[PDB]
């Protein structure tokens, strides 16, 4: 009765166990519910289609404003914080976004409170009380919110492209809002924002316009009786789905050049065409299909003569969402100093391309191709999250039928060659919008975006570059994309060893590697996970050092691109990166095929010669990217700093780039030799794999650099690990700095408390805790200090302690205090709170620190963690959860009167003081809750005599792990 | 490579290290 229609067969994959049931409840509310009996937690998410494209003119961000206020009580539970307490006490998480079309809600939690928690939820959307003064303290959150986007360069680009189309179109709108938006020009108005949300919530979150998601251990029937009791009652107000047939731009806003000035030294080209909805088309996608092509990188590639002729190093194209009614198909690239003086020819080779792709008429094999390979991946896809997984059905439920909401975005069906071709006849000169981005433009723009204040310049682009474009001939460069060879054929699951074992196993234990093996005995996927562990100490012995391996890499990983993209394509992966002890490799993907890519990847390593022009393009970039780090947020500089502050060695962003100069190509083709001459290798292979493979796979990677490097062992006296600075008991330090970029201030306290082990994890992880939703609640909630509050632990070489983040308008000093006067009713409320009270919490870290990996990337990164932190203890999670237990609400006292407490006998806290850009100066130190008072810190004014003046931990002691 | 709007959170949940 109170359902409409229950969905036929979900169509699911082979190796999916999990449960589906599809419904539509007689209000509209499209659902999917979902049976995990295995579940550690559950989850709910609801998408209602509407999103700031549909606030009102004058009061822009109300939509966003509106998803803050949910969670700040409805009728049923009044309290503002009732919703994120009950869901901390039960090892639950919650977020929501909004999108130009949807508001989306989730969350999840122990699999035991799924009702209490979808109870709560579910309110949001019946009875939401926008209570006035939650109203009035939020919207400071909302302007905090946009505050740290002002000096984004991402954000400043999205809202000029909106800026510059048709002003009428609702495209145009800012949708984030912010404190003048929605408060000082509404006042100004007369307008009363209060019920202008209620008004906005009443007449669009309509139950015809929504769509849910559950996940839970409960049946389908059970599932079902559950989501029909809490959301049938929504009401349905039969809203019209908003539609935008009249695209953004129109002919007016086509041919159009745009130079605009960033704020990070970056150069960019962003080529816009506009095209119609192709939503509609998506059992075909004609638009992936062209940015297959288009943004295919391997050889014939546009990317690839694009990269040769030294204009560009990356490409990305393909369409690009709009909304109901309108999409673009983009092409975008990085500039090089020389591509910043060629966009006209970089241009006129995109049009020699598409030109290409018109004379060779669309490629059946192509389409195809792809096919068989997303019905591989759609098969052997890894389980998904809970949380994750739920919002992203609630979100999709809204464009396609119950029965194929799971292979909907992921399955193609028909070929269409007439859908290919329209979409590529939109792709012309004649309808295209260029965007230069670089500060070479500075001084020489006449326009300003009125909500972030982009300096940019518009300019018609003259009728004879247009016609030189559209002459574009062909391009014997160009050429359509090889038959992929990485493709997977072998999709055995090798039969689990008679001597398998549950956690990773050390079968290999020489000077030259030391290998960790597990054969994956819980997801049966034909996958696997190869990481390897290079260590040198000439890879970070110095400034000049650490950039030489970085650029090393970056101009290995640059040379195997064109290979490795194919690889990418048939789902085989890799990471290459420089460490503080030496290099990182990970393959990860289908077991077919790594071992091939593997091979190719060490033999390169190890016989690279650099190409001249690349290595002077990449260190380039190298330079601005260590230089762009002064606009990064100020939250982000703090925890720099305190990074910097706390480790033995560590080199800065000004250390690098003032050694960067000095490497020369000579000196980087003498370094790469020596790097690999000696080395220690730490591996761990798991997945579908045997112990004789895994053995297999070392040796040939041992022998690769053997036999091209002559690498030999290195001295186990060689293998050193950083410490971290033992801070002096009652001791508190201040380092403070300005951040030249944005006009916000930033704080990160650090209380080290000390050495990692089972007791201290715990005490530590029990109180965050603890303090975790109160801290939220407080710093932000009720006192709005900024939109990012955190707190949480904090874990670097073997030691650890408590850790709080701010990003906010007040000083730093200001903020201190607060933290302070936030312990101090913490510990009042810890001592008032009762043993039931206690002990839930102590069940929701259980819960938390207990949740199994539902995918064999995430179970590799618990052992892998293990390993490189050098602790082994892959039995962790049982050990400390059974510890856990038996902690007190006394031993948690006890642990904040002597580590945390202001007057704690060993406190141990550094304070990173991170000033706003208008900011000359600031002291270090300075109804609402009562802050205490504090001591006179030293100020640190070098970095390196702070560290020298202070004594270094020592290193954990590994949990021996015995075996061949 | 493949193309595959900035849309706006509640809150941010962690923190990181960039």
């Amino acid at each position: 009765p109170a359902i409409k229609r229950i969905g036929n067969h979900i169509t699911k994959s082979p190796e999916d166990k999990r449960e589906y049931r599809g419904l539509e409840l007689a209000n509209g509310i499209k659902v999917l519910l979902i049976s995990d009996p295995t579940t550690d937690k559950s989850s709910a998410a609801l998408d209602v289609h509407i999103g700031s494209l549909s606030d009102p003119p004058n009061i822009a961000g109300l939509s966003h404003f509106c998803q803050h206020m949910l969670f700040l009580g409805t009728k049923k539970y009044p309290k503002e914080n009732e919703y994120s307490q009950f869901l901390s006490e039960h090892a639950g998480s919650s977020n929501a976004f909004t999108s130009g079309e949807h508001t989306n809600y989730y969350f999840d939690v122990s699999h035991e409170h799924l009702e209490g928690a979808l109870d709560r939820f579910a309110q949001f959307f019946l009875c939401p009380l926008f209570d006035e003064s939650c109203k009035d303290r939020e919207v400071n959150a909302v302007d905090s919110e946009h505050e740290k986007n002002v000096m984004n360069d991402a954000w400043r680009l999205f809202q000029l492209e909106k800026a510059t189309g048709n002003p009428k179109h609702p495209f145009s709108k800012f949708g984030t809002g912010n404190k003048y938006t929605l408060e000082t020009r509404p006042n100004q108005e007369g307008i009363d924002v209060r019920q202008e949300l209620l008004k906005f919530h009443s007449a669009y979150y309509s139950s015809n316009l929504m769509a849910v998601c559950v996940l839970g251990r409960e049946s389908l029937d059970d599932l079902t009786n559950l989501v029909v009791k809490l959301f049938s009652e929504v009401e349905n107000k039969n809203v019209p789905l908003p539609e935008f047939p009249e695209h953004p731009f129109q002919e007016e806003h086509l041919k159009q050049l745009y130079k605009i000035v960033p704020i990070k030294d970056i150069r960019n080209l962003y080529v816009t065409f506009p095209i119609p909805d192709l939503q509609k088309y998506y059992k075909s996608n004609p638009g992936h299909y062209l940015g297959h092509l288009i943004g295919h990188e391997g050889p014939g590639s546009l990317l690839s003569e694009l990269k040769s002729k030294g204009w560009v190093n990356t490409l990305v194209g393909g369409q690009k969402e709009g909304a109901r009614g309108f999409m673009f198909f983009i092409i975008n690239v990085d500039l090089t100093e020389e591509g910043l003086l060629h966009v006209e020819d970089i241009i006129l080779h995109m049009f020699q391309y598409i030109q290409k792709l018109r004379a060779e008429g669309p490629q059946e094999w192509v389409f195809q191709e792809c096919k068989d390979l997303n019905a591989v991946a759609f098969r052997f896809k890894d389980k998904e999250r809970p949380r994750g997984y739920t919002s992203k059905i609630a979100g999709i439920l809204h464009y396609y039928p119950l029965e194929e909401v799971l292979t909907a975005e992921y399955l193609l069906e028909e070929f269409r060659p007439d859908l290919i071709e329209m979409v590529l006849d939109k792709l012309r000169p004649e309808n295209v919008r260029v965007a230069i981005v670089s500060k070479s433009f500075e001084g020489k723009t006449d326009r300003t975006e009125e909500w972030y204040g982009t300096q940019y310049k518009q300019e018609a682009i003259p009728d004879e570059v247009i016609k030189k474009w559209q002459n574009a001939d062909l391009n014997g460069k160009f050429k359509l994309p090889t038959k992929n060879e990485f493709i997977p054929t072998n999709f055995e699951i090798l039969p689990l060893e008679k001597e398998a074992t549950p956690y990773p196993a050390l079968i290999k234990d020489t000077a030259m590697s030391k290998l960790w093996f597990k054969q994956d005995d819980k997801f049966f996927l034909p996958k696997a996970c190869l990481n390897f562990e290079f260590f040198s100490p000439f890879a970070y012995v110095d400034p000049l050092h650490c950039n030489m391996a970085y650029l090393y890499l970056e101009l290995l990983k640059d040379s195997l691109n064109e290979y490795a993209y194919a690889a990418e394509l048939a789902g085989l992966s890799y990471d290459l990166q420089n460490t503080i002890y030496g290099m990182y490799l990970s393959v990860k993907g289908y077991n077919d095929k790594q071992p091939i890519l593997l091979k190719k990847i060490i033999e390169k390593m190890a016989t690279f010669e650099i190409d001249e022009k690349r290595f002077e393009i990449i260190k380039e970039a190298y330079m601005r990217s260590l230089n762009n780090f002064r606009a990064e947020q100020p939250h982000q500089h703090a925890m720099y700093y305190l990074r910097l502050l706390m480790t033995e060695v560590a080199w800065t962003k000004d250390e690098l780039k003032e050694a960067l100069d000095d490497v020369t190509l000579p000196r980087l083709k003498a370094f790469i030799p020596q790097l690999l001459s000696r080395l220690h290798i730490e591996a761990l292979l798991h997945g579908n794999i045997t112990k004789q493979a895994a053995l297999g796979i070392m040796q040939m990677v041992e022998d690769t650099l053997i036999e091209h490097a002559h690498t030999k062992p290195l001295l186990p006296s060689q293998l050193v690990r950083y410490r971290e600075v033992q801070l002096p008991d009652r001791g508190w330090f201040v380092y403070q700095q300005r951040n030249e970029v944005h006009n916000n201030c930033g704080i990160e306290i650090y209380y080290q408390t000390d050495m990692q082990s089972t007791s201290e994890n715990m005490f530590l992880e029990l109180f965050c805790q603890i303090i975790s939703e109160p801290c939220f609640n407080t710093l932000r909630t009720k006192e709005q200090l900024g939109y990012i509050v955190f707190s949480g632990p904090r874990r670097a070489n073997g030691i650890q302690g408590l850790r709080f983040i701010i990003q906010s308008e007040k000083p730093p000093h200001y903020l201190e205090s607060r933290v302070e006067a936030f312990l101090i009713t913490m510990e009042k409320s810890i001592e008032d709170m009762t043993e039931e009270a206690f002990q839930k919490h102590i069940q929701a870290l259980a819960i938390r620190r207990l949740d199994k990996p539902k995918k064999l990337s995430a179970e590799c990164a618990k052992y892998w963690g293990e390993i490189i932190s050098q602790q082994y203890n892959f039995d962790r999670d049982n050990t400390e959860v059974a510890y856990l237990k038996t902690l007190t609400k006394e031993d948690i006292i006890k642990f904040y009167k002597e580590m945390l407490a202001v007057d704690a006998p060993r406190r141990h806290k550094v304070s990173v003081h991170v000033l706003a850009r208008e900011m000359d100066s600031c002291p270090v130190v300075g109804n609402l809750s009562q802050a205490p008072a504090l001591p006179q810190p030293e100020v640190i004014q070098n970095m390196t005599e702070f560290k020298r003046g202070l004594p270094l931990f020592p290193l954990v002691k590994p949990h021996i792990n015995f075996m061949a | 490579f493949v193309n595959q709007v900035e849309a706006l959170y509640l809150v941010c949940g962690e923190r990181g290290f960039f």
